[PDB]
């Protein structure tokens, strides 16, 4: 991804969650950027109690993942927009997604010298693995590899 | 100021070999006998015609562990 | 055992050994035993494991994929070497709160704080209300105008304090419960969570005075809350620095 | 005044002083709790405690915490002490390896001795001496012997000693577990 | 990316288990490819005039 | 001849020019000194100046190695003593001397075991003296100043990053909460020293 | 020289731009972790040495056996032909790459550049994996070995191996 | 008597000292021995003389045609080393030479890293080992 | 990649926000932290709680009514292969029941021993020599101080 | 001159040459003692273990897959690299490839500020134990810095030898004395041996050679622990004096007395 | 690196290369290649102070083979 966010939010009535997410989204569109994926997660129990705008500590919070394509200039604006919203407890930001840690160290990349387009195409989920991932995806990966490489040109040279 | 006990009698770790090396005795004895005034010991009478090997050099002078210094060892 | 055995009368058995069946057999036998043994002398441990496995096991063509096939599968080469279990994975090995305390509206939290020259104990309702005051090594006498500071924060003081506190803790607990209508008449224990702070001598003894109350108090969870200074405000300056 | 939790004066008991934070149930210590142990049914909490404390002490965590939580020391003395600790460690490691490289030789000489015993008394005999059940007629004998080995292998809980904390006068080190003098 | 978001929670027997929602499908796939490999090799052994 | 080449009639034979100006060095290395004991600078064993050295610092922990007499010391029998203790604590109606027999057996063996370990350890002291120890002749490695050159290499690096300027300089320590107590326009985090 | 930071000495036989090893601002050495194979930590690494011993091997000629067909059929891999040999190879040195000076030297601390050691992560080979075969299949590169036709590397090798340099430095008598 | 120690070193302390039966290397050893007795040479000097003595061209590469790790068999060494002490008049009673040279080796056989020696303590030097810990010594 | 355009925004937000609606016939997806989070019904009140968290949820707000939420089950092969999975899990719980701790038999009999040996260690400790400085008062410190200052006479 | 590992002046070995076992044992060899000999076979060429860290600072730890999960969202995989308190291990305790250290401290940081990992403690501590190489005291890893384990196995094997010795001394004992149940008057032991040796002596059947024997054993039952009432003299109120207790004379010959022993706060 | 320092010459460090490589008893030295440097080498090889030398027409450097006698 170009940018990503993890947004720890207060667990409110659904109409409010939807309004808040519409506000963040519109704040991203106005600033001339895109949303790769807005992923929803449940109301979880974190390891740290968060206080909201009421200064009332919270045991539970709704987690929400943002993945954005912006300019680095106007994500300052979106940053202090998101962090200043009352329904967001915490937001952590990943800017490292284009050059993550495991590449371009003493010619680790075979047949290319730092191809940037490898990790840009990808989403955050495949750059940073989630805990549930097991050896099983090693299977799926390749059925999604081989299959892809079969249909790509034929699909592209159609139009 | 505390120091390791025997530093007074500490050997020179680079050069303590030189004194004992066969070539040195070959040269020294060589110009001693040349005088005419010294009866050559018999080892000299022998290694006179079988001088020792050339390129065996210590590790102290050459600081290489990987150098295989001796044809023997 | 001095029963005369003539070597001529055995001959039939020796002729049995000249047959290539029996020598095929000794060949198989000796080629199975020729692999390098790591056993050396007879070992009790390994014998036990062996026979325990025998008790446990007593209680108990398709085309070969070529090198080219595994040349084309990048995945497989990573599966063979992977640490990650393939199949359904147990959920209890994922969830954050799996290994963690599970509390109850009725629980009492006992705080044993060991300090350098002092030790003390308190108890709290799960809803955070204080039960009895803090019985302290200097609160109980036990400290000043006496033997010395060296022994002030000692083990036995912590024991004196904790054991003096629990004694006074039971009745007030039964009263605070009688107030909401929980009798706890007989054959009940207080479910206790012992939270311990400090890494000082007075800690050891403290918990001992809990353990001898095991017929009254039942400890579910032993968790120590000891502050760790990553960095922070300056501590008081000592003598040297 | 406001003190940190590991401060000397931290939780005071006085007429003015009042403890800070939610102190029970879900508490001030919520995500700050370094260790948690579910007590196994019928286990005294003294084994639990001595296990925790042995752990902390052997990995030099209680060292660190005691050290930093009492006095301030400049980053130079902290560096000096930590790197001194680590270099003393390095030295003693290089001693241990020597000892071990010798003890594997000793162990070899022992195993060799065992070999000589083998060819004096024959292999099978030596195996007999070592507890080989050649006298086991039926499985019941085997299960007696293995019941013996079972009752050995089961580990009684180890009570591992934790060195006491020594309180000295002005406390040059509150890491003090022994009476030896130290270089501050 | 839509592979990695495809895990799921099922209860097998008495216990909770995390599985891939698509796992069996990938098994059918890989099995079919193996059978085609077999066809190919068996066919390289076929009589060559 | 009849004795060592490094030792003559009156004491250690004085090779370097330090020996001729300071010839107390020839005949006295300490209170463990005898005359046969010159040139062998280590003195006997159990004796003053008998300790072997490792990279210059003497080895005074030997027993602690084989786990005889240490706090970390190896214990032979635990399961036994625990078993017997359990027996004693449970009841007084039945008394088990079976446990005390397994235990006293265990001990009876332990004695010989220990003498063996001690003997092997003295052999280690001998070997360590022959093939490892420098006999207190090399500089200490075990205290940070001995490694000063190493640290220097690091200071140099942080200097070349700073345009080859501030040597031994470090960032000013700020405050417990310098970042959130300061207004816009003032440095909220500690900078590189050259950056000040 | 007893001054710290001057300990590396005077070596002329290095490849750097100063004959004084301790003014060199390029490679800062590591006295604690270095010098297993080279002796002292001051001295140059096995692959950078510009002076050679009598009984020690000199550098391997990099390849990047097919060309020995004329030789002894049994003759195996020549000791001096290596697949991977880098005269420019950055050896990890703590005071450079892991620098603990600005910290209290607690377990995680110190600043680290990862550009030295080749990445052992799986992230790289996953992220770049393609159906198009690699550089070698595509034969993108021009040139080749920089010396053109080389009997050991590119072309075949005929005649005899001179393993000592005896024929390689001789004086024309003509 | 230190002679026996020296000879023990030439026999056991040297990997591949050529074929020790051959009259060439044999004469090397003979001469050096007679020069360790009668004090004409230091033990260290005579040892470094022995191992650096001239044997045969391309020595190592002929050694690759016999030895794997360059460790020859020790029989020729001991038979030669006894022979030399017998032919030189070293002992009044003939057997003693062979016995001592043999015995001192057998005792060292049990020692950890038996055939290696620290170079400083191996021979005469300023600082020495105590007479119990000296290497092929009678007092061990 | 499916990019969320401005037109599809609220629709997509609602599709994702109804992901856990507290009833379905199909198995639920996990988190990025790989957890099964609380199931909210419409309007986002928490209806059903997973079994690991039920204790604390109930203990914090008793009045709150929620159900333990069980995954939809799926069986591989027969009830036979599942009974064999049961044997496997019980056998692992058996090797772990063996390895964990023996703990003797009765608790109090063990506690007595542990406390005894702690006491014996306490009083073998009390016999160790202290350092001179710990032992002496400030009286003799000052005595030895004057004794040292005046030493030049 | 120093070896790299522990600074030894020699290269470690047990044996070197092909002949040494033979030549050492030569009289036994001509005799033919050595025919079935398994000691001269087993250990003949046996050499020491390689005690070396192939990774002094592990660039191997962790294996590749693990890196994927060293991000902020894997509390478990964070946890397998920390202590039970959550602190990192010092470099010379648990060495990690620098990549892993960067990713790990960053991870724990992020995870903490997002609430996915606690500010102290390791929540996965027990689960992670599979991933750590827990080393059984029963196996022996030739490479350890553990000096206890080595000496433990030394003990074990030596005791395994002692067992044999004891077994075969009691066996031959049993046959010398059991011969008497085989032959009463049979002779087979010398007449002079009948004169001298049939008398009780310290080698034959001594009574007891040591003080504090056990006499008067009886079946009587155990008493109540601590039957004794505390004495009238209070041992509690008394302060223990060590250094100044008696008066000493200093053997100090010349110079100022060492300031660290006395005249220096501990 | 600065003003007061001497200004080095290929001859200066040619000589010091050879001197230091002679002190460490090396067989080969890689040494700076300029006109008068390999001139110096040919002259030394004439007088037999040096076992041999070669210029490989490498731009920077060429190589000299040192001679030892009697140790
Ligand atoms: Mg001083
Ligand atoms: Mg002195
Ligand atoms: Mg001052
Ligand atoms: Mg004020
Ligand atoms: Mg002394």
């Amino acid at each position: 991804v170009f940018y990503s966010f993890v947004l720890v939010m207060k667990p409110r009535q659904r109409r409010f969650t939807s309004q808040a997410l519409r506000e963040i989204g519109v704040a991203v569109y106005s600033n001339g950027g895109l949303i790769r994926s807005i992923t929803n997660e449940g109301i979880m129990r974190p390891y740290s109690r968060f206080r909201d705008a009421d200064n009332t500590p919270l045991t539970y919070a709704r987690y929400i993942i943002l993945q954005l394509d912006m300019g680095e200039e106007e994500m300052g604006k979106v940053d202090k927009i998101i962090r200043e919203h009352q329904d967001v407890l915490m937001a952590l930001k990943l800017n490292n997604l284009e050059r993550p840690v495991g590449i371009r160290s003493g010619n680790k990349e075979l047949q290319a010298a730092y191809f940037p387009l490898d990790t840009f195409t990808r989403l955050e989920e495949e750059i940073n693995w989630s805990p549930q991932t097991s050896a099983d995806i090693y299977t799926q990966l390749e059925m999604n590899w081989k299959e892809f490489s079969r249909t790509r040109w034929s699909s592209f040279l159609r139009n | 100021y505390k120091m390791p006990k025997n530093m007074g009698v500490a050997p020179r770790f680079d050069t303590w070999n030189e004194k004992y090396e066969p070539w040195e005795h070959m040269k020294r004895m060589g110009r001693l006998v040349g005088t005419g005034f010294y009866i050559p010991p018999e080892w000299y009478n022998h290694f006179r015609m079988f001088p020792p090997i050339n390129h065996n050099f210590q590790q102290e002078k050459t600081l290489n562990p990987h150098n295989a210094s001796e044809p023997t060892q | 055992f001095i029963s005369p055995q003539l070597p001529q009368m055995d001959w039939r058995n020796m002729s049995a050994r000249s047959s290539e069946e029996s020598i095929r057999e000794e060949m198989r036998q000796l080629a199975e035993n020729d692999v390098m043994q790591h056993q050396r002398v007879f070992n009790e441990r390994m014998w036990y494991e062996k026979e325990e496995e025998h008790r446990m096991k007593a209680r108990s063509p398709p085309r070969v994929l070529g090198g080219d096939y595994f040349k084309t599968r990048f995945g497989y080469s990573l599966v063979k070497n992977s640490e990650m279990t393939q199949g359904p994975v147990d959920y209890s090995q994922l969830d954050m709160w799996g290994e963690m305390p599970r509390y109850t509206s009725d629980m009492v939290f006992l705080y044993l704080v060991s300090r350098r020259r002092n030790t003390y104990a308190v108890a709290y309702t799960y809803e955070g209300k204080r039960i009895l005051n803090t019985y302290t090594a200097g609160n109980r006498g036990l400290k000043g105008g006496d033997r010395g500071f060296r022994s002030e924060g000692s083990t036995d003081n912590g024991h004196q304090v904790t054991s003096m506190y629990l004694n006074d803790l039971l009745p007030k607990l039964r009263e605070m419960r009688a107030s909401e209508g929980r009798p706890m008449g007989r054959g009940e224990k207080v479910e206790l969570v012992v939270r311990v702070m400090g890494f000082y001598n007075g800690r050891q003894g403290a918990v001992r005075a809990v353990q001898d109350r095991a017929n009254e108090f039942h400890v579910r969870y032993f968790e120590d809350i000891t502050p760790f200074p990553l960095n922070g405000p300056k501590m008081p300056r000592g003598v040297f620095k | 005044g406001g003190y940190m939790m590991y401060h000397r004066k931290a939780m005071g008991t006085m007429k003015y002083s009042k403890w800070k934070g939610a102190h029970g149930g879900i508490s001030h210590f919520y995500g700050r709790t370094p260790m948690v142990e579910e007590v196994r049914p019928n286990e005294p909490i003294t084994l639990v405690d001595r296990r925790i404390m042995h752990y902390v002490h052997h990995s030099r965590l209680r060292h660190f915490q005691l050290f930093r939580s009492y006095q301030e020391k400049s980053n130079s003395t902290e560096c000096k002490l930590r790197e001194g600790e680590m270099l003393r460690r390095r030295w003693h490691r290089r001693l241990q390896k020597s000892f071990i490289a010798f003890m594997q030789f000793k162990t070899m000489k022992v195993l060799e001795d065992q070999a000589r015993l083998v060819n004096t008394y024959g292999q099978a005999a030596v195996n007999a001496a070592l507890g080989d059940p050649w006298n086991a007629t039926d499985n019941v004998a085997r299960e007696r012997k293995s019941a013996a080995v079972r009752r050995q292998v089961r580990a009684l809980p180890m009570v591992n000693v934790v060195p006491k904390h020594v309180a000295t006068m002005k406390q040059i080190h509150n890491d003090r577990f022994n009476y030896r003098w130290r270089v501050n | 990316s839509e592979m990695f978001r495809a895990y799921v929670l099922e209860r097998r027997g008495a216990t909770d288990v995390v599985t891939h929602r698509d796992a069996e499908r990938a098994a059918a796939w890989s099995q079919q490819r193996q059978r085609e490999y077999d066809a190919y090799c068996s066919l390289k052994e076929a009589p060559h005039p | 001849r009849q004795h060592d080449s490094g030792v003559n009639q009156y004491g250690l034979k004085p090779t370097n020019a330090y020996d001729y100006i300071n010839p107390t060095n020839l005949i006295n290395f300490g209170r463990g000194t005898t005359f046969d004991n010159l040139g062998v600078r280590r003195a006997g064993r159990g004796e003053i100046d008998s300790s072997p050295s490792h990279s210059g610092s003497p080895v005074f922990t030997q027993a602690k190695l084989i786990g005889l007499s240490g706090e970390e010391q190896l214990t032979m029998c635990q399961s036994e003593t625990m078993a017997l203790r359990l027996c004693m604590a449970k009841a007084g109606k039945e008394t088990c001397e079976r446990e005390s027999r397994a235990l006293d057996s265990c001990l009876g063996r332990v004695g010989h075991l220990r003498r063996a370990m001690s003997e092997a350890c003295w052999e280690f002291n001998d070997w360590f003296i022959q093939n490892v120890s420098d006999n207190h002749t090399k500089p200490f490695q075990h205290r940070p100043h001995d490694w000063r050159h190493f640290y220097a290499q690091e200071k140099l690096v942080r200097e070349r990053q700073q345009n080859g300027h501030a040597y031994g300089r470090r960032p000013k320590q700020f405050s417990f909460g310098a970042r959130y107590v300061k207004t816009d326009g003032y440095g909220k985090r500690p900078r590189l020293p050259y950056n000040k | 020289a007893n001054h710290p930071n001057r300990q590396s000495g005077i070596q002329f036989l290095t490849h750097y731009n100063t004959h004084q090893r301790f003014r060199v601002n390029k490679d800062y050495i590591d006295y604690m972790h270095w010098g297993k194979e080279q002796g002292q930590a001051r001295l140059p690494h096995r692959h950078q040495r510009v002076a050679f011993d009598f009984n020690d091997q000199l550098h391997p000629t990099r390849i990047g056996y097919a060309w020995f067909a004329s030789q002894d059929p049994t003759f195996g891999h020549h000791p001096d032909l290596s697949s991977s040999f880098d005269p420019n190879y950055r050896v990890f040195s703590h005071p450079e790459h892991w620098n603990k000076m600005f910290t209290k030297r607690r377990p995680g601390e110190g600043d680290i550049d990862l550009s030295v050691l080749p990445s052992r992560s799986l992230l790289g080979p996953l992220m770049a994996h393609s159906d198009t075969k690699g550089i070698p299949y595509f034969k993108v590169d021009n040139r080749g070995h920089s010396n053109g036709r080389v009997p050991g590397v590119n072309a075949p090798f005929f005649g005899e191996f001179d393993q000592k340099m005896m024929q390689a430095m001789s004086r024309p008598l003509n | 008597d230190d002679m026996f120690i020296w000879l023990c070193h030439t026999a056991m302390s040297v990997l591949n000292p050529g074929d020790m039966r051959s009259r060439l290397i044999y004469n090397h050893l003979r001469i050096l021995a007679e020069s360790v007795a009668s004090g004409e040479m230091t033990q260290r000097t005579a040892f470094r003389f022995f191992e650096s003595a001239v044997r045969s061209p391309a020595y190592r590469e002929i050694a690759k045609r016999q030895l794997e790790g360059g460790a020859a068999t020790r029989l020729a060494g001991i038979s030669a080393a006894a022979d030399v002490m017998r032919r030189m008049g070293l002992t009044r009673r003939p057997m003693s030479s062979y016995f001592e040279l043999y015995q001192r080796i057998v005792e060292r056989s049990e020692a950890m890293t038996p055939w290696g020696f620290p170079p400083l303590f191996q021979f005469e030097e300023r600082l020495s080992l105590e007479p119990r810990l000296k290497f092929f010594s009678r007092a061990s | 990649i499916n990019y969320v355009p401005h037109a599809q925004l609220r629709e997509h937000i609602d599709k994702e926000l109804d992901k856990y609606v507290a009833g379905k016939n199909e198995p639920y997806p996990l988190n990025f932290v790989g957890q099964m989070p609380f199931l909210e019904d419409g309007d986002g009140n928490i209806v059903e709680v997973p079994e690991s968290l039920l204790s604390n949820h109930m203990a914090e707000h008793p009045d709150s009514t929620a159900k333990p939420h069980e995954p939809h089950t799926s069986s591989s092969i027969s009830e036979a292969a599942a009974f064999e999975e049961r044997m496997l899990r019980a056998m692992v719980s058996a090797k772990e029941e063996d390895l964990k701790e023996w703990l003797g038999d009765d608790s109090r009999a063990l506690s007595e021993t542990i406390d005894d040996i702690s006491r014996e260690e306490e009083e073998r400790e009390a016999d160790i020599r202290v350092a001179r400085s710990m032992e002496e008062t400030d009286a003799e410190r000052e005595v030895s101080r004057r004794a040292y200052i005046e030493r030049g006479k | 001159r120093e070896g790299w590992l522990f600074g030894q002046q020699v290269q470690l070995h047990y044996h070197r040459f092909p002949d040494e076992q033979l030549i050492t044992n030569l009289s036994r060899w001509r005799t033919g003692e050595t025919v079935g000999d398994i000691a001269m076979q087993q250990f003949r060429n046996a050499q020491p273990f390689d005690i070396e860290d192939k990774d002094p600072q592990g660039v191997q730890r962790p294996s590749p897959e693990v890196y994927m999960k060293l991000n902020y969202k894997n509390p478990a995989t964070i946890s397998r690299f920390l202590t039970r308190t959550g602190h990192m291990y010092p470099a010379d305790i648990l060495p990690l490839n620098p990549e892993a250290v960067v990713k790990l401290r960053v991870a724990k940081a992020q995870a903490i500020r997002i609430g996915l990992y606690p500010r102290f403690g390791n929540p996965f501590w027990f689960r992670s134990q599979k991933f750590r190489p827990k080393a059984y005291q029963e196996n022996y890893d030739p490479t350890t810095y553990s000096t206890k384990r080595t000496v433990e196995h030394f003990a074990y094997n030596w005791v395994q030898t002692d067992r044999i010795r004891r077994y075969f001394r009691e066996l031959e004992a049993v046959h010398t004395s059991g011969s008497a149940s085989a032959r009463g008057s049979g002779g087979g032991t010398t007449a002079e041996h009948k004169q001298q040796d049939q008398f009780y002596s310290p080698e034959n059947q001594p009574i007891s050679l040591h003080r504090n024997n056990i006499s008067y054993m009886e079946d009587v039952g155990r008493s109540v622990k601590n039957p004794t009432v505390p004495g009238l003299m209070s041992t509690k109120g008394m302060k223990k004096k060590f250094h100044n207790l008696y008066s000493s004379t200093s053997t100090k010959r010349m110079g100022f007395s060492n300031p660290t022993l006395g005249i220096k706060k501990v | 690196r600065r003003r007061e320092e001497n200004l080095y010459t290929p001859i200066y460090d040619f000589c010091h290369r050879i001197r230091e490589a002679t002190e460490q008893r090396k067989r080969f030295v890689v040494v700076p290649s300029t006109i008068e440097t390999r001139g110096c080498a040919r002259v030394m090889h004439d007088h037999g102070l040096v076992a041999g030398f070669r210029d490989f027409h490498n731009d920077r450097a060429f190589a000299v083979e040192l001679k030892y006698f009697q140790g």
